[PDB]
């Protein structure tokens, strides 16, 4: 089960920033990878590990913290597109793909 | 929901329909003044089940039933947004609407190209179609008994208003019509509070004596 | 696959969950194998796994390995693409010299006709004369060498009389590059058909593994000659990029407008079917 | 096709905040609903409307803007859990569910 | 379904993509139909669509409609739950008075035995010994009315001698509420079995649609009596919530520990199978 | 109440001031609660309110819900103050075998007579005379099976000797479609009467759940076979379009020219009242 | 030329009611005004427009629909009088 996780929280206060750093380090220690800001994902082996991970995430959520968890297949995960105002190539139907000099 | 003022010993709860009679004209007029000035004056308070004070924006105060317009800018905005949400919940219907709007835009665009004068257009939107159709609540009311029913319908539709208050509005309706209004209020679950100078016979109401003591009736 | 993936950068490639995994220090990207047609490695710093190579052989994806100069070095050839290959070998051994010389003669006629069509479209006229008359004069066994004369007059008319195919200039380098890429795709198609690539349809004395794929790729050379003629003033890098744009561009087959890979696959299929059925129909490709 | 969309961008400058408001209003006008901050979704009828929506989103993306698009089934959309440091009820396996007074 | 959804709030309900759609001004939530067992509407301000009602009838989900007082008013009864109902009607008409009086007598014995077990868990030796004596004295046709005497002594011992079943107190109101909910679930199970609910297994003179479901729900009354006895000091709202906690709590069947809905379904299935097979085995439920 | 309110169109229902508010796109109608007797919902697009459902529980009016197929699915069951139809079902359980055999024989005689009369309108005198002879030869308990013998003559006369009911063709599917519509109408009428449709008039076969309505709709069956005979050359879609016009078309009842809904309603009411009163009069319908 | 037009048709079926609404909307779109139910009128400029209007009305007539057309002068059209509403025992009260 592919676990997509979004994380947001007010960052204004210093305690809030420290809590954000602590929660992010906890997410990295648990096996989650950060694709972009507030965007993370982790591959859970089965439903039991997914439930335990949900409980752990609820326990480690900081004050004012908000976390969105969605379950996604590998086919939907490969179809994930990321557009940085530059969009991900996976969504593109382009015939020729250059990893290298685009010339 | 409960209302509290300095005259009462303990705050009285208002659940479903409620009839409040004030036997003192000075306390009644001062109470209505405290209702219109509720934002300015801190004397009259309202505590919900959460025991939290509510702003005057959440309180709906209606005195004249016939003089209260059902169609307003905010009401039409929330209604048009609601219909737009309902049409957005169905992708196929909205797709067909986009197709028809595309056809009409193609026809009007062709007629514009046929003209000798240059014409510039933007697009047509579903919100502009609803506003062009003039979608609004029914404005037909034969009697005040039906108008108050429409006020209860729009009040139950509005989520922001936690309470509806009528001032001396029970004098127009007959006893049987008052029974139908109370039964409709109990069926709609909305919180309605009435303020009357004199007591009404045959219905359950809270009587506030000139001694300031509050007693239940029927 | 519909997609030509070119990797010029150092990175590690793995195979995970029917997905090609591109792992680098800066970023990681996953590309499905079913969408991938051709895989090209343009540098020597790329790393790959033998499991991904096995998955590429099972997926029948052409893998090309280039040199430090970026010119292609060696491509992967699967032993068994399909079970029909072992049955097709007996038919290839049972082929007749009349069918081979006939199909090869018709293919050379299609190539010379495509050169006359290129000169006609380029509005190079009397060159298109010599090409056309040489096309009407082509005969079996090629005693007059009208194909080599058509090539000499073609390149000499396009690039100038002082130009030659034996020159070391970047024009001939790009020509050999495009001929190597098209020869790789056509050779992969011949591997898909299953017939022996080393057996040619023209000269039985010449022994080369690319002979058959060259005979099948003869009519498509003018497509490379066009972009080479337009970009000849540009640097070899931009000419190589424009040569890579041929995979993105589409060409009009007699039936409809299709991609180059589909035209090569269907053309090779009709050629093999025509060879096994002894010239039922000859596929014709025109610019 | 259920289209999940995340939106982030530096908000510090006034022009950046104005661009964020404009992009959010554009998302609402296109049929997208905001579940939470930076979290949105829209139901696309088919793959063609999805591709056109991708092109439009790439065209309307503000400077420095970043948008994550993911494709999700209705079953995965109902399995979406949102925990506010309060978690979504759909992920809960609880037998009795109260929409009303929880008593 | 495993889930009991109670809606006390004003909102609109629709059916979209095999999903129950709860639409309100504050929030919207979608709950799958396969997970939903029972649907309870506790207010009169809820709106629903006939298409969602049809999908609920096809999904065989019990729909309960309450009054402004929140007490249940009317529940939806499907005409045909399964094709085996029309075949089961002939068997119900072919039932024998000996099988009906035997199964009903055994069920009443299980109810009185459960009351003696509840008084035994409550550490009343004289009351549970007397109720056990009435259980050993129960006979066919019930000439001694030991069931009504067991109920009178049960409620009079639990709630005090001054208490009575005819009182208007919130204790009897909560008892009738729990009997109405359990009667609704058991009636829905009888609708799943397909047999006529109006035909009772005890008295053929009494005509009531809930008679059979009451006879099947007789042994489970003490479960409601326990929570009613514990929460009797609490307000009627908290007593209603504790009555709603019975669906979340699990009870131990003779085979294993199961949920109340599964115990009622399997118990009704064994009762119908025992009635059609003329008393092969009688399911026994103990606290 | 008296009037039976049926909603075949999309609309919303509310309750205000002891007045039922029915709102449709064309117009809004307000009906007094005391005037309404039975409420039926034909389609799945109707919207209702739980408050109006509670008022209907106080008013005892029977609420009938239908699916997209128009077949009645579920009905509202109140916990107290039940409707008189539930008391009327017991008489249906008490229906004597002599009355059921008399009504069944009369129905078969009406259907066979309508088939022979339709063959006379089609100007086949030998087949209509044979079917009329089988009609005059019909007897109780059906030892001769003259209905199954008249079947093959009717269908063989209509669609030809090669046609049969067992073969798969657009004509047989059209016949099952018309029988499905008539089964929906007659089943809706039987549901309005309150009698259980699982109990059939035919004592041999209980397999079908619609057996009562399927037995009541037999005398009107040939009216479908006429249009199916005229349109037999058209595709199944066109046959469905032609069969959809039967609701708009008016037919001749014995008393006066009426719509099919009112005719089926009066026939069903006379059938139920005759079954409860043990054969006072048998409704007769002739084409 | 003042055109007085009466319109009737069986309204029982839903398709008949829809056709009646469509025909009425068509009459309103053509310039006709409804003085009462089934009662309409329109002022035609000349005889040509009257003939074309007759053909259009024949083309737009719904199935089973019946239309009565009468020509009246403009002064006679203004002369149109619309009235909107011997017993021995008169009862003011419950009618028993």
């Amino acid at each position: 089960m592919r676990m997509i996780l979004m994380f947001d929280m007010p960052t204004d206060t210093a305690e809030e920033r420290k809590a954000y750093r602590k929660f992010r380090k906890f997410l990295l220690s648990e096996g989650f990878i950060m694709h972009q800001f507030s965007v993370y994902s982790k591959l859970l082996l089965n439903h039991t590990a997914n439930t335990a991970m949900v409980g752990r995430l609820k326990a480690n959520n900081p004050k004012k913290g908000n976390i969105t968890i969605l379950t996604v297949t590998e086919k939907q995960f490969a179809r994930m597109i990321y557009l940085y105002g530059n969009t991900s190539i996976a969504n593109s139907e382009e015939r020729l793909v250059f990893l290298g000099d685009n010339y | 929901m409960k209302i509290n003022f300095s005259l009462l010993d303990e705050p009285m709860e208002v659940n479903l329909g409620t009839v409040l009679v004030i036997e003192d004209v000075s306390v009644f007029a001062q109470l209505v003044k405290e209702f219109y000035q509720y934002d300015e004056q801190s004397n009259l308070t309202i505590f919900d089940s959460k025991i939290r004070s509510i702003r005057s924006s959440e309180l709906l105060l209606i005195t004249d039933i016939l003089g209260y317009d059902i169609n307003t800018s905010q009401v039409l905005k929330l209604l048009h947004t609601d219909i737009v949400s309902q049409l957005n919940d169905k992708p196929e219907v909205r797709s067909e609407i986009d197709s028809l709007v595309s056809l009409i835009t193609d026809i009007i665009m062709a007629e514009c190209i046929e003209n000798e004068l240059d014409i510039e257009y933007d697009e047509i939107t579903l919100l502009e179609l609803i506003k062009a159709l003039g979608v609004r609540i029914e404005t037909k009311s034969c009697t005040v008994f039906e108008k108050i029913f429409e006020i209860l319908q729009i009040f139950k539709y509005l989520v922001k208003k936690r309470i509806l208050v009528f001032v001396n509005s029970l004098s127009y309706f007959s006893k049987d019509e008052i029974y139908q209004i109370l039964e409709y209020t109990k069926l709609s679950q909305a919180d309605v509070l009435f303020l009357e100078p004199r007591q009404i016979e045959g219905i359950q109401q809270f009587i506030l004596d000139k001694d300031y003591i509050l007693m239940p009736y029927n | 696959g519909w997609r030509t993936v070119v990797v010029n950068i150092h990175s590690k490639l793995s195979y995970k969950n029917n997905h090609l995994i591109f792992r680098n220090s800066y970023k990681t990207e996953m590309i499905h194998l079913s969408e991938i047609d051709i895989l090209l490695l343009e540098t020597t710093d790329i790393v790959l796994t033998t499991m991904l190579v096995k998955r590429l052989v099972d997926e029948n994806i052409l893998v090309i390995f280039c040199d430090d100069k970026r010119l292609p070095t060696a491509f992967l050839t699967p032993y068994y693409a399909r079970h029909d290959s072992s049955l097709q070998i007996a038919r290839q051994i049972a082929w007749k010299e009349n069918v081979k010389c006939e199909v090869w003669t018709a293919i050379i006629a299609q190539k010379i006709l495509n050169q006359s069509y290129y000169l006609g479209e380029c509005s190079f006229f009397e060159k298109s004369q010599s090409i056309m008359e040489l096309y009407h004069g082509l005969e079996r066994f090629d005693p007059s060498n009208r194909e080599g004369h058509s090539a000499r007059i073609y390149f000499n008319t396009l690039f100038g009389n002082d130009f030659t195919r034996e020159s070391d200039n970047d024009i001939n380098a790009a020509l050999d590059y495009g001929y190597t890429l098209l020869l790789s795709m056509f050779a992969r198609e011949v591997v898909v058909c299953g017939c022996m690539t080393q057996i040619g349809l023209k000269h039985a004395n010449q022994f080369n593994q690319f002979n058959l794929a060259s005979d099948i790729m003869e009519p498509f050379r003018p497509i490379i000659d066009r972009i080479v003629y337009q970009n000849r003033h540009n640097n070899f890098v931009k000419i190589k990029k424009e040569l890579f744009s041929i995979f993105s561009e589409t060409y009009l087959y007699n039936g409809k407008e299709m991609y180059l890979s589909n035209i090569v696959s269907d053309y090779t299929k009709k050629v093999i079917k025509a060879l096994n059925q002894l010239g039922e129909e000859i596929p014709e490709f025109r610019i």
